[PDB]
């Protein structure tokens, strides 16, 4: 019936592999019995804490879902992160799911608060942690539509997944379209903002047909005057002309005075 | 989408704070 | 005050108590005096209060300062 | 997906409840 | 809301008694006759 | 606390009157 | 027939109801305010019954009717009547709406009828798997308007089970779904989760565990006042059984307090048997309206003579009184309860004593509290010093037992502290009235 | 095949450590050694149903007998911990299974044995909530409870002599041990009982009311537990009680709980 938790008693012994099956039987009921699993708490976190123990990855697996259950996301999550392979990867069950989110959000506050601060100076982020992010993004690649990933690369700095997920299957240029308006207009960040340019910049000139009116929108967001000038002058020696009017044109209807005269001197040398 | 949505909802958020903020102090300025 | 708030507590009754439901809308038009419902109300509410409290809080900060 | 689902609950439900804060604390400011 | 959770499971006095009416003591004139005659001596 | 008590009735008063008010103007919009 | 016409002019009025409640409860997903599911939820209770299988046929017919799961599966289980002369379409979703899949919520609230409709026919197999299937689609969505219909379906499933005579199949489906729901932050979910399985607890033995959920779990503040009665009354019985006596009193006294008006006379009854216990421990001797009243008279009627022989001290009629009640206090769950005042009785002496004397002689109180020798007395005067039933000072060099002289408390603090308490509620109470204030969206 | 033999040697080694323990020297080395090594054949067997097949009853009934082998003997060593890891392992065989696996008048000892236990570690909440598992038939019937049970309710109501009267009426001798423990925690509740009700008292009818039968004990008291001595050898327990905070107004905190008032009034809000 499993109506008691005697195995901390198991899990109280010195023989190791007692202690570890103890902590096998803890994680098998650990879902209905964390009222009295949680007070002793301090019991498996000894287990992790030394590092002779066989199997201190359960017990890590363990004290994450003690805590979980008791309410405490940040221990929970510290201790998730402890435990390896068997921690998290299963991707499969609900508490799998609510530690991944709060590893998702911690990661996301982090890679902030590196951007804000990158000159050498950033906090060293956990390679767990960035493991467990990979792992969610290749999730959300190979799963189903990318503009989650995309989504979750925006969040988090992260221009590496983002240039990936875009150039990746994709389905479409349509997605790097939506990344392009998401962009322009939900975002905040002006040097973040600029860093994506120049990444949806790049992805627009390695394509096969480049998009020179997208692109060269984004060069004026990116007051890039040389990059135009060049992108014009070698699009007069391919011999286009028609693109090169309306890309022209536009550059004009919303680029600066200043960029205009910058773009005009390059082309005069 | 839900990107958009989520990012949506907190500008959202962001927009109805400084309106509380706004209203509480005219509130006060209304009350002397 | 308190001796006042009484008595405007029980017109305050009077006057709730009745919920005279006539066209209730119209009622609360009819009897706008500057009256029991809150005016003479809870303004009192607020003197009282005020005034508590202010004293209090200055016996406090007298019997900590001083001595 | 689900992570997206839960953020933008969350979301919603604080933006409908500052909502009508808003509209309580505008009509307090009317009167 | 009715509770049905929970199951729901002479002295047709209409005053209200306290404990006090309950309690079993010789009448007091009997209780008052003994006091005298033993405080008579 | 004779003040407290005036003006936690006075605001339940109000509350429920403006409780009474919406659900009037809703079941007269339909 | 004339009965078949009226009870089918009475399922016209119940479809009618319906109909409103659904129409409330998508209103409540447009507006994202739980008032709403909150009435269809309150409503529900009254709905429940006066209804017979015409009733839920028609409401599955009209309603859903989309060939779903839900009609194959219902339907089997619920007989369907003949061609009914008045064949009123009873479709609030007409052409497009009708094609629409019905609302989570208000699919919900269907599923949630025709399970207490089973429950009422004591067809308890067949409610069993209809509220799985219903749980199981309602566990896949995560709006917020669902939590409280859910939580209501969480409670009638704990409830079809606990007719079951199993309530253990439930034990970890309802522990991970209060987690879930806590998860969420979601208030109604989780109060009624954490009420049933303090309930499932209560009913199978299992304190401890029961203790160490309540001191981890945290209750919701913003909870219905009868879920937090249910919660008040399990944790009183948790506090009495583990020696908390005063909290069990004063916890079971609130719950009294906010039972709802006089809608349940069973939770009543045993609240009262449970406080009327504990106060007989505590040293307090009960009110006896409780005893008198109409309703809780027979149910308490042995409490009541327990409370005599506690009172007159009697030992050989708490005897009696335990022969031949005995095993009805038993199936009441207070038997032990009932034991410790059986070898606690001397308390309430002890506290009359306190009440009484001041400077009560050790021989003199002894020979009150029929002790058999002075020595006694002291060592139970000392023990009861402690147990938070007397105040005295007992004078070993002359052998007197000294109450505490007693002070004018108004010239002390207390009076202080109680008006603080009283004007925190107060100023709170206010707050939150104008908190919400429901002004509407001009 | 393979847990068959597993649980062949089980059999085997589980009559060979009854044999062992049988004895009227059951070594205590030995023994220990016996049951640690038949702990970890036990854990290689099962502590827990687990999967849903139906386990060999034998195989319980086992398991359970070598629990109640090893708790019976940790109340010979003195070694509390023991005693109560073996319970906590042993309350689930107990209880949960009690719908198919037999139950034993060990059962009963074992469990008035749990109760003494917790009586004598002044756990009475926990006494009260174990006790209530226990059917009501035999909470009067069975002697084995109905000892602890008298004992603890004779705690209650303060009659000590009755306690230490029927110190006799002890049924095993791994009774008397908890018996010995539960007769030194009433004589510290006893100091406690002249502690804090009384004002003061003499070394003479102090050491009647602790009951010591020789002055050194209550001078080993007066050091463990440092009563201070009168000057007219009276013990003086007026530093207990005192009465603080009648005289100085606390100022601050009103202040502070005022200046709270003050903030939820002119709160907008």
């Amino acid at each position: 019936i499993t109506s008691a938790a005697g195995i901390i008693s198991l899990l109280d012994e010195d023989e190791p592999q007692l202690k570890e099956f103890a902590l096998h039987k803890l994680n098998a009921v650990v879902n209905d019995f964390w009222a009295e699993i949680s007070e002793s708490v301090d019991k498996i976190e000894v287990l992790y804490e030394d590092e002779g123990f066989r199997s201190r990855q359960f017990a890590a697996l363990v004290a994450s879902k003690v805590f979980y259950h008791l309410g405490a996301f940040e221990e929970s999550l510290n201790y998730a992160l402890g435990a390896g392979d068997l921690f998290n990867v299963n991707d499969n069950s609900e508490y799998v799911e609510t530690i991944i989110a709060k590893c998702i959000d911690h990661y996301t506050k982090q890679c902030v608060e590196n951007a804000d601060l990158p000159e050498g100076e950033k906090k060293p982020i956990d390679q767990r942690l960035e493991g467990i992010v990979n792992k969610m993004f290749q999730r959300c690649l190979d799963d189903h539509k990318y503009k989650q990933a995309i989504g979750i690369a925006l969040e988090t700095r992260r221009l590496d997944v983002f240039e990936k997920t875009i150039l990746e299957s994709n389905d479409v240029p349509g997605m790097l379209a939506y990344s392009l308006k998401l962009c322009m207009s939900l975002m905040q960040n002006k040097q973040f903002r600029n860093k994506v340019l120049r990444v949806l910049v790049k992805i627009y000139m390695n394509l096969e047909k480049p998009d020179f009116i997208n692109v060269c929108q984004c060069l004026i967001f990116l007051d890039d005057p040389q990059a135009v000038s060049d992108i014009l002058e070698k699009l007069v020696k391919e011999d286009n002309l028609l693109m090169a009017y309306q890309i022209c044109f536009d550059l004009y209807e919303s680029a600066s005075q200043q960029f205009l005269s910058s773009v005009i001197q390059n082309l005069r040398t | 989408d839900l990107y958009s949505r989520y990012k949506k909802l907190q500008q959202e958020l962001e927009f109805l704070e400084v309106q509380e903020e706004y209203i509480k102090d005219e509130q006060k300025n209304l009350k002397k | 005050v308190v001796k006042e708030m009484l008595e405007l507590a029980k017109n305050y009754n009077k006057a709730v108590e009745e919920e005279d439901k006539m066209t209730p809308e119209q009622l609360a038009i009819k009897n706008v005096g500057k009256q029991d419902p809150k005016r003479h109300l809870e303004e009192h509410v607020d003197v009282l209060m005020t005034s508590n409290i202010v004293q209090c809080l200055a016996a406090m900060l007298d019997t900590v300062v001083f001595k | 997906r689900q992570y997206y689902l839960s953020k933008i609950e969350e979301l919603q439900l604080i933006v409908n409840d500052k909502s009508q804060n808003l509209r309580r604390l505008q009509a307090q400011r009317n009167e | 809301d009715e509770f049905e959770e929970f199951p729901a499971e002479e002295d047709a006095h209409v005053w209200e008694d306290n404990w006090d009416d309950d309690n079993v003591e010789d009448d007091f004139s009997n209780q008052l006759r003994a006091e005298l005659e033993k405080h008579g001596y | 606390y004779l003040a407290s008590l005036i003006r936690s009735v006075v605001a339940l008063h109000n509350l429920i009157n403006n409780k009474i008010a919406n659900r009037d103007a809703e079941k007269k919009e339909g | 027939a004339a009965a078949e016409h009226s009870q089918r002019e009475l399922d016209t009025v119940t479809l009618e109801d319906i109909k409103e409640h659904v129409k409330q409860l998508e209103k409540a997903v447009s507006g994202k305010e739980p008032r709403f599911v909150l009435r269809a939820l309150r409503m529900l209770p009254s709905t429940s019954r006066r209804l017979n299988h015409y009733v839920l046929y028609k409401a599955v017919q009209g309603f859903f009717t989309s060939n779903n799961a839900t009609r194959d599966f219902l339907l089997p289980f619920l007989e369907e009547p003949m061609d009914t002369e008045a064949d009123l379409q009873f479709r609030p979703r007409t052409g497009k709406a009708a094609s629409t899949p019905l609302l989570p919520e208000v699919e919900a609230y269907l599923q949630l009828l025709v399970v207490i409709f089973m429950m009422n026919s004591k067809r308890y197999k067949e409610a069993q798997k209809i509220s799985d299937d219903l749980m199981q689609k309602i566990s896949t969505q995560n709006r917020r308007a669902l939590d409280l219909v859910a939580a209501k379906c969480y409670y009638y499933h704990a409830r079809v089970y606990e007719f079951l005579d199993k309530l253990d199949v439930v034990r970890s489906f309802l522990h991970a779904r209060l987690r879930t729901a806590t998860l969420r932050h979601d208030a109604d979910g989780q109060a009624t989760l954490l009420n049933l399985l303090l309930r499932n607890y209560l009913h199978y033995s299992l304190y401890d565990q029961a203790e160490k959920l309540v001191s981890k779990s945290v209750f919701p503040e913003q909870a219905n006042n009868n879920e937090w009665a249910r919660y008040l009354y399990y944790t009183g019985r948790i506090k009495a059984i583990q020696l908390e006596y005063s909290e069990a009193r004063r916890t079971m006294t609130n719950a009294l307090r906010k039972a709802p008006q006089h809608t349940a006379v069973g939770f009543k009854q045993t609240v009262h048997k449970l406080l009327i216990v504990v106060e007989l421990l505590l040293g307090e001797i009960p009110d006896r309206l409780q005893f008198r009243q109409p309703s809780l008279k027979r149910s308490l009627m042995p409490y009541f003579l327990l409370t005599q022989a506690v009172r007159t001290g009697n030992l050989a009629k708490f005897n009696q009184v335990l022969d031949q009640f005995g095993e009805k206090f038993q199936a009441d769950g207070t038997y032990t309860l009932i034991i410790r005042l059986r070898h606690n009785v001397i308390k309430t002496g002890v506290r009359m004593i306190s009440l009484s004397y001041s400077r009560i002689s050790l021989a003199d109180i002894a020979q009150k509290l029929q002790l058999d020798s002075p020595e006694d007395a002291e060592f139970i005067v000392a023990k009861a010093i402690r147990d938070g039933v007397i105040e005295a000072s007992i004078n070993h060099e002359k052998g007197y037992v000294q109450s505490k002289e007693m002070i004018d408390i108004y010239s002390t603090r207390e009076p202080q502290l109680a008006f603080h308490q009283r004007i925190s509620f107060c100023l709170d109470i206010h707050n939150m009235s104008v908190k919400a204030m429901r002004f509407p969206p001009k | 095949a393979t847990s068959g033999a597993v649980l062949q040697a089980a059999t085997g080694m589980y009559e060979q450590l009854k044999g062992e323990w049988n004895r009227k020297s059951p070594n205590l080395s030995k023994c220990g050694e016996e049951l640690g090594r038949l702990k970890l054949v036990l854990l290689e067997l099962n502590f827990l149903p687990t999967t849903g097949t139906k386990l060999t009853k034998q195989q319980l009934i086992l398991a359970r007998d070598i629990l109640e082998i090893g708790a019976q003997w940790s109340i010979l060593r003195k070694d509390i911990p023991s005693f109560e890891r073996y319970m906590a392992q042993l309350k689930c065989y107990y209880f949960d299974y009690k719908e198919q696996l037999p139950e034993s008048a060990y059962m009963h000892q074992l469990l008035g044995l749990n109760l003494l236990f917790l009586l004598s570690q002044n756990r009475v909440a926990e006494f009260h909530t174990e006790l209530e598992r226990l059917p009501a038939k035999d909470i009067q019937t069975n002697v084995y409870i109905k000892h602890p049970v008298s004992l603890e309710q004779y705690l209650m109501e303060g009659s000590y002599n009755k306690v230490f009267l029927a110190k006799g009426n002890i049924p095993a001798e791994s009774y008397t041990f908890f018996i010995d423990i539960l007769l030194d925690t009433i004589r510290d509740e006893i100091a406690g009982c002249i502690e804090k009700a009384y004002e003061k008292i003499l070394f003479t009818e102090a050491t009647r009311i602790l009951f010591f039968n020789t002055p050194k004990k209550m001078t080993d008291y007066a050091k463990k537990r440092g009563w201070v001595l009168g000057p007219n050898n009276y013990y003086s327990f007026a530093s207990q009680q005192q009465k603080p905070e009648d005289t100085t107004i606390p100022s601050t905190e009103l202040a502070k709980q005022v200046i709270e008032y003050a903030r939820q009034l002119e709160m907008i809000v």
